[PDB]
RNA sequence: AGAUCUUGGUGGUAGUAGCAAAUAUUCAAACGAGAACUUUGAAGGCCGAAGUGGAGAAGGGUUCCAUGUGAACAGCAGUUGAACAUGGGUCAGUCGGUCCUGAGAGAUGGGCGAGCGCCGUUCCGAAGGGACGGGCGAUGGCCUCCGUUGCCCUCGGCCGAUCGAAAGGGAGUCGGGUUCAGAUCCCCGAAUCCGGAGUGGCGGAGAUGGGCGCCGCGAGGCGUCCAGUGCGGUAACGCGACCGAUCCCGGAGAAGCCGGCGGGAGCCCCGGGGAGAGUUCUCUUUUCUUUGUGAAGGGCAGGGCGCCCUGGAAUGGGUUCGCCCCGAGAGAGGGGCCCGUGCCUUGGAAAGCGUCGCGGUUCCGGCGGCGUCCGGUGAGCUCUCGCUGGCCCUUGAAAAUCCGGGGGAGAGGGUGUAAAUCUCGCGCCGGGCCGUACCCAUAUCCGCAGCAGGUCUCCAAGGUGAACAGCCUCUGGCAUGUUGGAACAAUGUAGGUAAGGGAAGUCGGCAAGCCGGAUCCGUAACUUCGGGAUAAGGAUUGGCUCUAAGGGCUGGGUCGGUCGCGGCCGGCGCCUAGCAGCCGACUUAGAACUGGUGCGGACCAGGGGAAUCCGACUGUUUAAUUAAAACAAAGCAUCGCGAAGGCCCG
RNA sequence: AAGCCAGAGGAAACUCUGGUGGAGGUCCGUAGCGGUCCUGACGUGCAAAUCGGUCGUCCGACCUGGGUAUAGGGGCGAAAG
């Protein structure tokens, strides 16, 4: 697994050809966006909620957007 | 293992191709790592040098003597032992030497030898004191030690 | 307390059968079979006993999948010889060539007389 | 043992296959003279050749 | 305090092997386990590694010496004789 | 009629010997024709972590699992079975084999031999069949240009086939779930190694800057010329790549035994907070159970360094449990590197677990709520890592395999949105063959057998205690070892006690008994001066209540002269015989009180002395009647031998 | 045991005392290995050599698995045919 630090890297990681799906996990303290690529699972951790929602609407289409709750 | 004499790993240069040649000389006492040894007819009289007996003086003593002119060392190889160059005759190219047993041997003047005494000192001075020490001594050599009368 | 079993069919405490204790997310203790401890290179001088610095100490076949930088030092003989003996060899080379020059000049000035 | 070679495993497989009773309809054949499998082997009574 | 009157290093052998044999092996063991002054680096770190092999801890110099002493009197006289014969041979 | 005749059968013995090694069973119920033995529940016990527990190697070969039967077998029985019968079950790139070599085995050449053959393993061989390099060509063909192929030149000693380890070397898989029986193999989820990519998969690097003429208000554009096989740090060395062949050098693989310390983990222990149980005759905020985070990345602690820079030390200093270290560069200050199995983070809570509930899919990886917390300890035990020593007439593998360096033969482009090249990031494809069930032993192996024998390992809790001792207990397991019941004769086998005497017994103190731990004293002759020696001999030992001693962490300010009831400098003061607070193990010594003088209360646990003989000692020996004074041994002495040799095989 | 520290006494040579250290085919004693005595048990045995207690040794000439080598007038033997 790999941990993506900022938001732009997660965006162009999700826009990759081998990105199978993304899973959104809502924890008590943060929200984790996990994109399943060919080799690694890339996790982006968002501490607040408004930015997580903005990322939710800014995810690219044509990709599974599975919610884990 | 099995011998009391230390061995000297000595590296030479190959004269005909780009390579390093490693030898396993019998260490004459006094030689040390990082020392230059010289082997040949024109080598000087120093401890560890190898040079023919015919080029050596009438009282020098030697370490790893050749029995025949051209084989490697064969005589005075055991630790603490040495041979002595007694006499020469330039005609017939012969040199008389004294062996560790005290016998006198006439060899060719082209036989090479190491100057000095072989290291390993008076190893037989120390009493073994223990059947176990004798067992460990001969375990590294061969199956001969516990000797039934 | 919980007692452990080997997870493979090698049942002897050999050098290749070394384990360490691990607590799984299932809250149990298991053996994890460790890898052998690697060694850093020794200096090609063969004199000073310390092992080289700046080189990752791994098993020999692991070096095949390491990058070049992880296996050497940015210096002449880097990753093969130590810095101290490299300096000694530089000085020794220069000084011996200087001595050759000196003896050449000495014989050239000595041959002036028949 | 658990570690075994393919040839040993095949030998044991054949022994397992041929260690079984005779079919019931054999005794109904004309001039059978066979009552039971006299070559039956038990793993604890008699041991295999290997 | 002084722990033994006379046995010294061969007190490890107990009452065994005979007093004369223990006395004979005593000086050899003392010389065997003694640390000699290295003639290359000057430090007192030259000690025996195996029989006939003497290694210095500091300068990492290995020397071929005697079995129980760093050098034997035989070898010392031999070295002096070889030097004398070399200087007699050349002129 | 005989041959201790051969083969087969049958008696008495005789319903006899016997079914007695390792403490132990009891009650109720179910199934069933039938219960001392099966199953379930309750109770009482045992193994007591060096196990009667949990898993393997060899060996076995289906004994494994489910169902059914009650013929024979399980030396009583059986409703049970390792029996019988019918079915089922062993899933791998990353667990092994496979590969490497070891001790060794063994072809070829050669030699011998009547001969099958056997000697030999580098020796009496023309023993390299390979190579990115260059040339000569066939254009085979997307004839640009690189891939084919034949020959020549150059280079090329594993100098020897081959086999040899399921414990040696050897890249890389972990967590959860799942079956009647399989899982590191299946499913789910996270990775990872090796190999391949010719038509080049995507990026990034190489690598894209200066000079001069001009245009242009400046900025910036045009032309030309010249560079450009990366960069930083004094250094140790660092950064994401970082052209490069034959050849050469080096490293890793790759190293004994023992000691003493230190770091880390797991377990153990203590104080709380939860959740569920247990006791409650009285007491007990109590007793018990439980209270996770894999590999692989990133970051940070921590450990180590015989690594670097400044500097130059005697009034020598630093420093360890011990050591040891220093003008060949101490102490001090500042850095660098390695390991990082510890912590945090991605994995990750969605899983797991504990509880409390709710639906049903005859048999749901069902659904939901809550929780999975905070600390402290240590000569503790076990692994592991590291440091530093000791011992050796003992110096404790090899090879596959992988890597670094030296050198610079060559290759690449003419300033292009460029080339050769890339050990950097991501992406694409593949990993074949064989083994895999189970037992691993007082019942799955060998001993004719379910035989008190034998058979190689791993893990390892609480109390007592020096302790992996013995004794008791928890987890786990079992049913007393191929039968039960009733009695309690002799004789036995095993274990105890015995007044008075104390070896009078006997070949002989055989056997048994005495002593025994720890603390404090005190110890002879003799001696090879090391020992003898726990010599001998004596005293004490419980419980309870105290008293002393042996440590670790922080903070010690004289103050608003002021504003980042708080901070920068300073007029602003003397813990300097060290204080104040907090926390913490065990251990030792002393005292009082006290019990019917009993206290190493069980367990554990030397009888001693004076001599003679032999062997010096430690060691070894007649497996199955001799363990010895026999053998060995160090020490001593003698003999042969300088290799065309001594001794020995053939 | 060596090595080391401190104190003290000595003109020196050195000596004495207290610590430290942890050697040894060292001692007691588990496991292991062995097999002394009871001339115990058993002796149509559990066993074609076992069992109980008591014992020897237990850092080394130690114990042990697997792989190898030596084959019958031959091997191998710390030696008892
Ligand atoms: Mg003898
Ligand atoms: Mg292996
Ligand atoms: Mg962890
Ligand atoms: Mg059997
Ligand atoms: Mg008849
Ligand atoms: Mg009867
Ligand atoms: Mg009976
Ligand atoms: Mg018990
Ligand atoms: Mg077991
Ligand atoms: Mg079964
Ligand atoms: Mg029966
Ligand atoms: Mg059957
Ligand atoms: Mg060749
Ligand atoms: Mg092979
Ligand atoms: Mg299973
Ligand atoms: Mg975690
Ligand atoms: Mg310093
Ligand atoms: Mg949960
Ligand atoms: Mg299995
Ligand atoms: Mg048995
Ligand atoms: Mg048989
Ligand atoms: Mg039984
Ligand atoms: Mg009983
Ligand atoms: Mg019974
Ligand atoms: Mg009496
Ligand atoms: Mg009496
Ligand atoms: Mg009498
Ligand atoms: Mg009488
Ligand atoms: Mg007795
Ligand atoms: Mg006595
Ligand atoms: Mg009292
Ligand atoms: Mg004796
Ligand atoms: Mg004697
Ligand atoms: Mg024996
Ligand atoms: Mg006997
Ligand atoms: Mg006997
Ligand atoms: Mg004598
Ligand atoms: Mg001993
Ligand atoms: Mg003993
Ligand atoms: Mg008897
Ligand atoms: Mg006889
Ligand atoms: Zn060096
Ligand atoms: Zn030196």
């Amino acid at each position: 697994p790999r941990k993506i630090e900022e938001i732009k890297d997660f965006l162009l990681t999700a826009r990759r050809k081998d990105a199978k799906s993304v899973k959104i996990k809502k924890n008590k303290d943060n929200v984790k966006f996990k994109v399943r690529c060919s080799r690694y699972l890339y996790t982006l951790v968002i501490t607040d909620k408004e930015k997580a929602e903005k990322l939710k609407q800014s995810l690219p289409p044509g990709l599974a957007v599975k919610e884990l709750k | 293992p099995g011998r009391g004499a230390p061995l000297a790993k000595v590296v030479f240069r190959d004269p005909y191709r780009f390579k390093k040649r490693t030898e396993l000389f019998i260490a004459a006492e006094g030689i040390h790592t990082g020392q230059f040894v010289y082997c040949g007819k024109k080598a000087q009289l120093n401890i560890g040098n190898v040079l023919p007996v015919g080029t050596m003086p009438e009282g020098t003593i030697v370490c790893c003597l050749e029995e025949k002119p051209g084989d490697r060392g064969k005589l005075a190889r055991a630790s603490g032992n040495y041979a002595t160059v007694i006499s020469h005759n330039p005609e017939t190219k012969k040199t008389r030497v004294k062996l560790p047993s005290g016998s006198k041997k006439v060899i060719s003047s082209a036989n090479r030898a190491v100057v000095g005494v072989v290291a390993g000192g008076g190893r037989i001075d120390k009493p073994i004191l223990k059947a176990g020490r004798a067992y460990h001594k001969y375990k590294a050599k061969r199956n001969c030690w516990p000797r039934v009368r | 307390v919980q007692r452990l079993t080997y997870r493979r069919r090698l049942s002897y405490n050999t050098a290749s059968n070394k384990t360490r204790l691990s607590r799984t997310p299932g809250n149990r203790i298991v053996y994890l079979y460790t890898k052998k401890v690697g060694k850093a290179p020794k200096s090609a001088c063969g004199v000073c006993p310390g092992r080289l610095r700046g080189v990752r100490a791994v098993r020999p076949k692991v070096l095949m999948r390491l990058s070049k930088t992880k296996k050497h030092v940015s210096r002449a003989y880097g990753g093969s010889m130590c810095a101290k003996c490299v300096r000694d060899r530089i000085k020794r080379a220069f000084l011996i060539e200087e001595q050759k020059i000196v003896v050449k000049v000495l014989k050239a000035q000595a041959q002036s007389q028949k | 043992s658990s570690h075994k070679t393919f040839r040993i495993k095949r030998f044991l497989a054949k022994k397992q296959k041929q260690n079984r009773p005779i079919p019931q309809w054999i005794r109904m054949k004309t001039g059978n003279k066979i009552r039971y499998n006299s070559k039956r082997r038990h793993w604890r009574r008699t041991k295999l050749g290997l | 305090a002084k722990r033994t009157k006379k046995v010294g290093i061969v007190g490890k052998y107990g009452t065994r092997y005979g007093a004369s044999l223990r006395k004979m092996v005593k000086k050899i063991e003392i010389s065997q386990h003694a640390k000699y002054t290295c003639s290359f680096c000057g430090k007192t770190k030259m000690k025996r590694r195996a029989v006939g092999i003497w290694h210095c801890g500091s300068c990492m110099k290995t020397v071929a010496g005697g079995a129980w002493t760093y050098n034997t009197t035989s070898a010392v006289t031999v070295k002096s004789a070889i030097r004398r014969l070399k200087e007699l041979k050349d002129q």
